């Protein structure tokens, strides 16, 4: 087996959690939803 | 037919070759579309300004002039040639004087003609609610003659014909200037000022005194940085890093010329003898970041011959 | 692991199915309280505007 | 004539790439 | 590994499948909320325009 | 068993603990919700 | 390996064979959805010009 | 154990992942599109 | 046994100690109470 | 016996110097009761 199931899982995790902060810190950094204060 | 029969028969050796080939083949498309991408969809370079009368400032976005005040502007030009009341603008003719006042006083401060005088009648002084704000603005104006007729001209002709107006502090506001922003304010203290107390020929020296301490080398790397930052150029734009005392670059004597100027500006105009009375600029002490901004010539001074010959550094 | 259902008796021990019947119950718990504090909330002051 | 030489010495290394390929893979 | 169908064998253990399964159905879950999170986002304010 | 129950437990509650507190701290500093002295 | 095919033998085991044949799937599904955005984002805003 | 078919794998989903990162990002950041305001 | 009960008992003291000490300063230092010289 | 009866008598005092000295010092750089000098 090439990859163990468990390093797949610890990769696909923190790559998941990693991508949504980043995605709500840009979109809550861009100003463009009006979203806590504008 | 072949020197390498353990590469070119065996199944796993031939497939070196083919794998070598993709990987090659792959990075380069890789880095040849990523490039192309990038280089069709960024912008085009961000090109300067070139007004006649301005470095890197714009007055000819123009709304902040009524529509209707234009006009009274031409019937009073058409009424008179020559101007009845002017105490500092001695030598122009009105068609000047107006062509002046909508170009550089305006264009400075952003603001219409009703901000200042009376559209009915120009010329009249004290019969509306704005004439200490006209007031203000005399005072401002042989403010700006006097610091052009006093250090500017001592500048050698090499750094350039460039003379304060109205547009070098106020930079398009007509009140609500603020030196010392919090951008500015990056690494040092935000209760830090520049130390307009002491003399500027000798006053921030500090390399071999013996009399002093870190204490005193810390408030003279904090007026450095502030220095730095005015300019925008590090620094080595004054200073020979193997000497600091030395004077060498021939910039180290125009930042004395304007230490000179700033505090001349602290003492006659911002606060004598008190700032809360008798005092123009609102007590809002100067700095090297209010003209400059970032740039070794100010993006608000005037070229060379523009300004009103009694404003000139040249009179 | 007697008291493992057949299902889950190759993931879990005998004592920590008790460790993880009380974890359930605490997040479920703590769901609940959640979702109060929201709707409280929202009904003080809506953040979406 | 940037593109027209391109295009020509890409097409010779390809046409030549695949001739000694298929001479050794064979 | 006598849970895993024929297929998978060569792959997958028998205490790893019933993870496997609880993962998969997380992962619809999520991506079901996410598609509704999405609608209801855009028909609030379009990000595109 | 691919993951430890004891590793599992370890990983969520440190994870809760750090998401609840960096909600806080976001909530309280955007000055939206009138809590503390506006 | 007596999945793999005759002339694949060499190259390939009995298991990665099936995760060789998941990869390219996926592949296929994100270059059909790449295709599908880049003609939306073409009709939207061309940028060649 | 055979590396080829790993090392390749990995290599492959690191360099496409990278890829997309920086290629949404230079697009953000360009201004040309009226995305995310403007 | 998943846990030690002196590692359970450690870690929830430290945390609670932690939280106390942390909560009394972040009222003390917000100045809503009038408490400690307003 | 999941404690020894050192380690509790440690901490114990320990926590306690360390709470007594930081109230002290945070009453008295409060300047709020006239202490050493107002
Ligand atoms: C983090 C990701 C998870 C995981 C998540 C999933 C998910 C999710 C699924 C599977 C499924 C499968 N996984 Mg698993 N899986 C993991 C780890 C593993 C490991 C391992 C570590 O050893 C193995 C051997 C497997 C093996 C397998 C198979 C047993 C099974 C069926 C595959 C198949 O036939 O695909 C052949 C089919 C494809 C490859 C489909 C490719 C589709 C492409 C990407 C296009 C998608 C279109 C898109 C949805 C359309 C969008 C519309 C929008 C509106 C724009 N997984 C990791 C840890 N796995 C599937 C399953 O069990 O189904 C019942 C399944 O749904
Ligand atoms: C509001 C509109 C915004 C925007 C805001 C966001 C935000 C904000 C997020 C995304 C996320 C995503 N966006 Mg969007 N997004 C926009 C426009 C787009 C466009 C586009 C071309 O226009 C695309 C292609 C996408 C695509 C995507 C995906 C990559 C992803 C959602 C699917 C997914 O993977 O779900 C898979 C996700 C899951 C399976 C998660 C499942 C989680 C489970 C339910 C547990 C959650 C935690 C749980 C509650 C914790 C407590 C309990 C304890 C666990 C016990 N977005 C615009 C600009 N987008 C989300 C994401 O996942 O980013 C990584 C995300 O957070
Ligand atoms: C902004 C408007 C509101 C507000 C909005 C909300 C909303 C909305 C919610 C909260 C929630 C909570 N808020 Mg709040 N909050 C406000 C102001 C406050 C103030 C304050 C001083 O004013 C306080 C003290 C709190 C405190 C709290 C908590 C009670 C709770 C989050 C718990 C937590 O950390 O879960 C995460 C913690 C963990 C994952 C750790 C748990 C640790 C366990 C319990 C102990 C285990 C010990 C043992 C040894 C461990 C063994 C395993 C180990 C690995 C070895 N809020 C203001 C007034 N707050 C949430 C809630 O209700 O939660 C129930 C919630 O949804
Ligand atoms: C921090 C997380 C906790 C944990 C918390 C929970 C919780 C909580 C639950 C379980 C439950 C289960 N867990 Mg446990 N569990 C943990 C560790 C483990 C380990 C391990 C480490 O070895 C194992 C083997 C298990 C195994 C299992 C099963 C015994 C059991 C049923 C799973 C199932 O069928 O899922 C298949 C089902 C799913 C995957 C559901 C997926 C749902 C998706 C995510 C959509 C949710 C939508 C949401 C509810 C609606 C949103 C509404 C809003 C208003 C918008 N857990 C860790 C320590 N576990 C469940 C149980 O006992 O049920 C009786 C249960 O409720
Ligand atoms: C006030 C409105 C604010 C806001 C304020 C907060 C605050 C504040 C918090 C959250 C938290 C959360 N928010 Mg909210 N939130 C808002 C808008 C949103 C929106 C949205 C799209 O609008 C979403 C989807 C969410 C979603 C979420 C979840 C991720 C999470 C609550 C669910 C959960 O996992 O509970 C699961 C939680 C638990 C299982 C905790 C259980 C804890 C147990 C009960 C013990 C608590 C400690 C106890 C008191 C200690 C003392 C005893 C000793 C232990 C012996 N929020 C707006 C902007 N939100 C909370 C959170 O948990 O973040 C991690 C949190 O702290
Ligand atoms: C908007 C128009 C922009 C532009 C914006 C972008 C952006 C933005 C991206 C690309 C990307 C690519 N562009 Mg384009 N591009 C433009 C013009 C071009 C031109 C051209 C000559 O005009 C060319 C040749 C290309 C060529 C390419 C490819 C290199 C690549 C898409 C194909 C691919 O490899 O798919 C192969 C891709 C896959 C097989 C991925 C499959 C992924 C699967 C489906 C999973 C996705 C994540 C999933 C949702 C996560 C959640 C679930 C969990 C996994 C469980 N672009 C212009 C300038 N281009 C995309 C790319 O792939 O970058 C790496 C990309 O992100
Ligand atoms: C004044 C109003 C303030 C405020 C000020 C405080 C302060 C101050 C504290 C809390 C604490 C807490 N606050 Mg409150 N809090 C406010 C608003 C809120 C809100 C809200 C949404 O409005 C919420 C949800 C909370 C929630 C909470 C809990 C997390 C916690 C109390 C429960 C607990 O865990 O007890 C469990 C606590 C115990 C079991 C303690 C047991 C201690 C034993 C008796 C020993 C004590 C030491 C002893 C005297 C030492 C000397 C003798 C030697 C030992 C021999 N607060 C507002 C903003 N809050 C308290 C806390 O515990 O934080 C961690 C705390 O210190
Ligand atoms: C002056 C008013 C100030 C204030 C100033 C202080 C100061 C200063 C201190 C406290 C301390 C405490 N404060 Mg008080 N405190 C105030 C308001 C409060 C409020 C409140 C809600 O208003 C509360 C709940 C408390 C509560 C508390 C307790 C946690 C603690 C005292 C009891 C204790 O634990 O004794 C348990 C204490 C002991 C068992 C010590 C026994 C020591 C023995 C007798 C030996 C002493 C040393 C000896 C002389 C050394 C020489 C001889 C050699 C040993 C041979 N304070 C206000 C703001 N408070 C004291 C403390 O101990 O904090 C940890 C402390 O130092
Ligand atoms: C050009 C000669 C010139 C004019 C004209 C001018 C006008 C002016 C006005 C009307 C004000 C007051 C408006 C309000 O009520 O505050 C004002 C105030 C300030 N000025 Fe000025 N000014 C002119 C020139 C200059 C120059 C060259 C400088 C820079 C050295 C300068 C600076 C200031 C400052 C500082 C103030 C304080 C305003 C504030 O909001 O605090 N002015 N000026
Ligand atoms: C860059 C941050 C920077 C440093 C560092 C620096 C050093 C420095 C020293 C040590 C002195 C005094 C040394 C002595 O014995 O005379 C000194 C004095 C002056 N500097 Fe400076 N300097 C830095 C930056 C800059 C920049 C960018 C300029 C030009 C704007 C500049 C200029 C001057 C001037 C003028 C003096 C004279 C001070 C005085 O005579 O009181 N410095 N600097």
């Amino acid at each position: 087996r090439p990859f163990e199931f468990r390093t797949s899982v610890v990769v696909s995790t923190l790559l998941g959690l990693v991508m949504a902060l980043l995605i709500h810190f840009v979109v809550l950094s861009s100003g463009a939803f009006n979203w806590l204060r504008a | 037919p072949t020197l390498f029969p353990e590469i070119t028969n065996t199944v796993r050796g031939r497939f070196y070759i083919v794998a070598g080939i993709i990987s090659v083949v792959m990075a380069v498309a890789s880095i040849a579309i990523f490039w192309w991408i990038f280089y069709t969809i960024t912008p085009a370079p961000a090109p300067p300004l070139q007004n006649p009368i301005y470095v890197n400032y714009t007055q000819e976005p123009t709304d902040y002039i009524s529509a209707e005040s234009l006009a009274a502007m031409n019937a009073y030009i058409q009424a008179n040639p020559q101007p009845q009341a002017v105490q500092v603008l001695k030598g122009m003719t009105t068609a000047q004087i107006s062509a002046y006042m909508v170009a550089q006083v305006s264009g400075g401060l952003k603001v219409d003609c009703s901000y200042c005088h009376n559209i009915a009648n120009f010329a009249q002084q004290d019969g509306y609610p704005n004439a200490a704000k006209k007031v203000t603005a005399r005072k401002m104006m042989l403010m700006s003659a006097d610091l052009n007729q006093n250090y500017t001209a001592k500048l050698p002709a090499s750094v350039g014909g460039y003379q304060i107006t109205c547009a070098t502090c106020h930079n398009g506001k007509a009140a609500g200037l603020e030196p010392y922003p919090i951008e500015i304010m990056n690494t040092l203290p935000n209760d830090w000022r520049l130390p307009l107390e002491l003399d500027y020929p000798g006053g921030l020296v500090v390399t071999g005194r013996k009399d002093v301490s870190n204490h005193e080398v810390e408030q003279n790397q904090f007026a450095m940085y502030h220095m730095n930052v005015s300019m925008g150029q590090g620094c080595t734009f004054c200073h020979n890093a193997r000497y600091f005392p030395s004077y060498e670059i021939a910039q180290k004597n125009h930042s004395i010329i304007m230490l000179q100027m700033t505090k001349h500006i602290q003492e006659t105009y911002v606060a004598p003898g008190g700032r809360i009375a008798d005092g123009i600029m609102a007590g809002k002490s100067p700095s090297c970041w209010l003209c400059h901004q970032g740039a070794n010539i100010p993006p608000g001074a005037a070229k060379p011959g523009q300004v009103p010959a009694v404003l000139s550094s040249t009179p | 692991n007697d008291l493992v259902p057949d299902q889950w008796k190759p993931l879990f021990n005998n004592a920590q199915w008790l460790v993880h019947d009380i974890v359930v119950k605490t997040i479920y718990g703590g769901l609940i309280i959640a979702v109060i504090a929201h709707v409280l909330c929202w009904a003080w002051t809506p953040w979406i505007r | 004539m940037a593109p027209f030489l391109m295009a020509f010495f890409t097409i010779v290394l390809i046409v030549a790439t695949l001739y000694f390929l298929s001479m050794i893979m064979s």
